[PDB]
């Protein structure tokens, strides 16, 4: 029994061990209560404004689109405190934890951005934060690991399974299944068991709400399409949510194509996986023929996960959103192009979204189109990766 | 078939509890795993709980995580597990055999087809560790269509609605969790709450087996005394495998000693 | 002959070779014209808002001041595009360059932040940017050098003299003395010959203007003091300017104490140097007994310069501003304290200002005081430096 | 003293231009620099322009930057430079000696005291490279109080107000820049604008010496033909020092040859 629908069509659900159901029900109840509580909303709004820096800018990018009929805006989540959109929802989840009376936070992380976001919110709000990270990711992400530790978080390497993000997800749930009475699990994306896909969407939806107000102010009309990269689904659903009922507005999600879909080295389960049950949800995933969870790949660690949040699978199924992929090389070109033509260094994650918008423009340069790309993060973190390739 | 029903009737007639070991199929290889299982049975196991290796066993602690890893290092697949299961059943016609599954391995390629294969090889029950009662309908329905008992979990904190659901939906045995958290001998659980054991009987639930953290004969005796029909032990058994990897003969000797002692505790 | 006063009391002036005087006069005239031009002001305001992300937040830091009578706000220039306050004035100087009809930009940089800021503004606004950087600094600042190159700027190592910031300053002026007809020199701080101390103050003064409006909104009164670190003087004069005539508001500038003033390894010329003429200005500087320009030192590269802008020397002389110093170790402690207690990673430059505010609080914990620290930049860039020490 | 006035009167009587080399004092060491300077004089230098090594020579290109560096590598200080200057003057009583200074070395420790020391050792002029006429008042006043000519620069683009100021404020000679930019033989300047040379004479300016980029005898001849009283050459001279560091005798021979050729070009 739940207060809210745990499914988006066939996708979603609460596929956790029985022992964790009371934790999910408690969290859902606290969320529903918080959403009706003007004091909670005012607290959250205050942190977003005065601590995180909202609203973020909407930047028109004229140099990139010169000589075409594309008008391109970037929603500047790269300017949020922490350098990515993740800060929005960790602040809301930290306030939910406190609403429930909990003093500890558990979080998983792969790229390390969610671990840093969780650590900063926990430092601010007086929570004791522990972060699971696959040992292979710990090795690759020294800067983020050091940031987490500077913020006072405990970083726990995970050596089981493939020692990467899915394995850290599992370990966070193992911990929570024994510690839920005192710890909140701060899941890092719009995926996992209900109520997380819903909560994370609602705590990211200011991205699209602000974008709508800003584009109406500047252009007097809604975008033709909004475009966002899809790792687990949070920045994209945050951009999409407020436009879902504006039927004219295209919603385009961009999965990582890695070395190319045909190579199998990608992270594009929505269009190239098949439905399975894992991480508490029924959702498309990359899996072996006999149902073991597969290894995904992207140049960008933030997109590198073998599944995707259930609301995206649903929006695709009904045709409300379209999903495409962008390869490593296409993302790298978009990264270089934005640096040189706009003086903005984008996250490689976000560069997938930008690369698809650039393709939309270049393929049909006389097509009139007003596009918004969600620039989910800054790319300072990627300069060596990009350096080591070029 | 009626393997659990027949077992519990026989044990009741002897005022005896069940002792049910867990192992991972194909840990540390197919041939050795078959020998391990025959040893467990010969040493007095009343029933078996057998895990199919899965990439992401989120209800298992490190001991069983490592068993899954060893089985994968040996190349063990679900198809090989079903071949093992058919062989085990052909050797041992009456012992109840339960699988410990994760949902994706059941759902992957069709829920109905999974339970049909279980019926073909002679499995008696399936416990899908990451499907709570709330999500269980297509699993329990397919199980019952193929004469497989779907096993459900009763947490020590279970409220009345949950007890009623577990009693109604489950068959074969009711899994009584000794504590929250994940599998592991390193973490001992509580005695079965007499309220839980008694409510389950009031609601005509399948007989209860207590599991999680059971690693000593005294805990087996205690579970039965509290009203459970028996006890399950996994990590304690799998630790003997892990300790004796380099000594396969010693491994079987230690498994035999341990199971004999655990089974002895279940006798009245 | 000039339109504006080139001096602040005895300090400042235009100590450049005769050949550069027409360039300075032309720049002064263009600035005076731009300051009266509502179109220029609207363009500049638009870039600051929609590209850079202004206004920046003013964050109250309650955890740090718990148990004392200090109330501490941080002005969040760390949230500006680029991660430091430097972006404000490079945008204005790029617009001045275009107003004058110039197509090329020259800039000096030491830490590399100004080089990156100049490169991003030049990328955005269609200018061809060349950056001088002492060879020793190039070696130390690979990440920033790579950012500059990603943005399309030419980075020119300087091997003369001490191969560091003062040497890059000299080389930028050497270049300009032959290229002024087509290039604008984008000086990186509120120092150098007139009109740069004035221009840079005016293009940074939104820091203090916003701070004033924000603190009045939140507290209903002006700060007791505003505190800023002083490298060349830009972020501090940007914070101070709008408060100079509010005589109750203390103005505190924090110079780098390095290993300690008594060691001579510091960058605190205002309080510990003596007046000289260098880099186009009469100002306090670190110099040998016979007047060679000395080597400064700080853990923070952004503060590491042997002089200081002339307006700070003037404000000190009349007692309007007070100047203090903070050592490497004190800055490091403040850096760690902000990370852990507020979830904000401050630049090591800005950590000098924070360290002094923390001292103000800790020394007199029952003193009622409302303080604003200018958090001039983010400290992602410093995490390895801090790592390698701890 | 009246050293420039006497020199220009003597040269005018012979229809001759001045050739004035620049070197950095103490490059590549004190003893060798003294020998270099004596060689320049013996080879026909009419006057000297002598740089005091400074940490930040912002009007100098790489050749002279490197001369400053060599002098610092030899430990050369301004005090040692003044000792050299006293010795040079004691050997050579009539040759005009001009210093090329940067402002901090003059201002450091008192402007008046600096020009007093110049007078004591017998210097004739001081050119402060980073003090434009607009900032020059305390420098020019102190120079004149100590019988030192303050030298000012006339850019090729100089407007009328500037020409009037340079004519009024300067003494000894007027420095006529051949081009914008910094010192260097690698960059040749223009012929003196006849408008500039003529306006300076109209305003009764001190006689003009053209400098920057003068590296060949033909440029010396051309400067004089355009109406300048002479020409200054620095980088071309300093390059001979740089090329011959390892061969001090060859260095002096090449300096002698070069200066002789440059001076020959100034003759009518
Ligand atoms: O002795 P231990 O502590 O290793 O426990 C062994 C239990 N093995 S098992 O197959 O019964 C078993 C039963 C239920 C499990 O998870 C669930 F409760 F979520 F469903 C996991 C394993
Ligand atoms: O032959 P070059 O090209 O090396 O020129 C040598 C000039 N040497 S100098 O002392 O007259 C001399 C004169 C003026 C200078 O700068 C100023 F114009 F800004 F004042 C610098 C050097
Ligand atoms: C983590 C991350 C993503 C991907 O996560 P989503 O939940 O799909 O948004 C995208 N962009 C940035 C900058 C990230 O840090
Ligand atoms: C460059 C820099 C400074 C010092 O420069 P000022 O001109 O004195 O402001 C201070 N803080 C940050 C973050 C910097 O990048
Ligand atoms: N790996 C990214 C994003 C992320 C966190 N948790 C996830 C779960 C699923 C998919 C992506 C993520 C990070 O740690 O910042
Ligand atoms: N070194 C810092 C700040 C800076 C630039 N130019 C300066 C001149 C003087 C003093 C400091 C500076 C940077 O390059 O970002
Ligand atoms: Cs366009
Ligand atoms: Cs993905
Ligand atoms: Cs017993
Ligand atoms: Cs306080
Ligand atoms: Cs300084
Ligand atoms: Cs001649």
């Amino acid at each position: 029994t739940t207060l809210l629908n745990p499914y988006f069509g066939e996708f979603g659900g609460m596929y956790v061990p029985q022992i964790l159901m009371p934790a999910l029900n408690q969290l859902e109840e606290a969320f529903v209560s918080a959403q009706k509580d003007p004091e909670f909303q005012a607290q959250f709004a205050d942190l977003l404004k005065n601590y995180a820096g909202r609203p973020t800018a909407l930047t028109k990018c004229q140099n990139i689109t010169a000589g075409t009929r594309t008008t391109l805006y970037l929603k500047r989540e790269d300017l949020l405190h922490g350098g990515a959109h993740k800060t929005n929802q960790v602040l809301g989840q930290a306030l939910l934890a406190k609403r429930m009376g909990k003093s500890e936070i558990i979080a998983e992380t792969g790229a390390g951005q969610h671990g840093v976001a969780s650590a900063l919110a926990s430092a601010l709000l007086g929570l004791k934060c522990r972060i699971y990270m696959g040992a292979k990711d710990v090795e690759r992400q020294s800067p983020n690991v050091f940031r987490m530790r500077l913020m006072g978080a405990e970083v726990i390497p995970v050596h089981s399974g493939s020692a990467t993000l899915k394995d850290a997800c599992n370990e966070a749930l193992r911990d929570w299944s024994g510690s839920y009475e005192t710890a909140h699990y701060m899941l890092g994306t719009a995926a996992g068991p209900h109520p997380y896909p819903t909560i994370v969407r609602e705590f990211q939806r200011m991205i699209g709400e602000e974008t709508k107000a800003q584009i109406l102010d500047k252009e007097g009309r809604l975008p033709d399409a909004v475009i966002a990269c899809v790792g687990g689904g949070s920045n994209a659903i945050g951009m999409f949510a407020d436009f879902i009922n504006d039927t004219s507005v295209g919603l385009i999600g961009v999965e990582p194509g890695g070395h190319g879909i045909e190579t199998g080295e990608h992270g594009a389960p929505l269009k190239h996986g098949r439905v399975g049950i894992y991480f508490g949800m029924k959702a498309p995933m990359m899996q072996t023929a006999d149902g073991q969870i597969e290894e995904s790949y992207s140049i960008s660690a933030g997109l590198d996960f073998p599944s995707v949040g259930p609301q995206h699978a649903y929006l695709n199924s009904i045709g409300r959103a379209d999903y495409v992929s962008i390869t490593d090389d296409e993302a790298l070109e978009a990264f270089k192009t934005l640096c040189r033509h706009e003086g903005i260094i984008p996250a490689l994650e976000s560069s997938h979204a930008l690369a698809h918008a650039l393709k939309m423009m270049r393929e049909q340069p006389e097509k009139e189109q007003l596009l918004v790309v969600n620039l989910s993060g800054r790319g300072d973190k990627d300069i060596f990766t990009v350096h080591d390739i070029l | 078939m009626e393997r659990y029903e027949n077992l519990f009737a026989q044990l009741n007639d002897r005022r005896e509890g069940a002792f049910v070991p867990f192992v991972t199929l194909g840990d540390p290889g197919i041939e050795q795993s078959l020998k391990i299982i025959d040893t467990l049975i010969d040493a007095g196991a009343d029933a078996l709980e057998l895990g199919v290796p899965f990439s992401d066993p989120l209800a298992d602690g490190p001991t069983i995580q490592n068993a899954n890893l060893r089985a994968f290092a040996a190349g063990v697949t679900p198809a090989q597990c079903f071949e093992m299961l058919a062989l085990i059943r052909e050797k041992h016609p009456t012992i109840p055999i339960g699988l410990l599954m994760y949902a994706n391995l059941v759902f992957n390629n069709g829920i109905d087809a999974f339970y049909a294969r279980c019926e073909q090889v002679g499995v008696d029950s399936v416990l899908v560790a990451d499907v709570p009662v709330e999500e269980s309908a297509p699993f329990r329905q397919a199980a019952l269509r193929h004469n497989i008992a779907p096993i459900f979990i009763c947490p020590p904190n279970a409220d009345d609605d949950l007890l009623r659901q577990v009693a109604s939906y489950g068959r074969g045995y009711t899994y009584l969790l000794s504590r929250s958290g994940v599998t592991g001998a390193e973490n001992r659980g509580a005695l079965p709450l007499h309220h839980l054991i008694e409510k389950l009987k009031e609601y005509h639930a399948a007989p209860a087996l207590q599991g999680f953290g059971i690693s000593s004969p005294e805990q087996v005796s205690a579970a039965v005394r509290a009203g459970a029909a028996g006890a399950i032990s996994g990590s304690a058994i799998v630790k003997i495998i892990e300790k004796n990897l380099a000594s396969p003969k010693q491994m079987l000797a230690e498994l035999r000693s341990f199971v004999s002692a655990m089974k002895a505790a279940s006798r009245a």
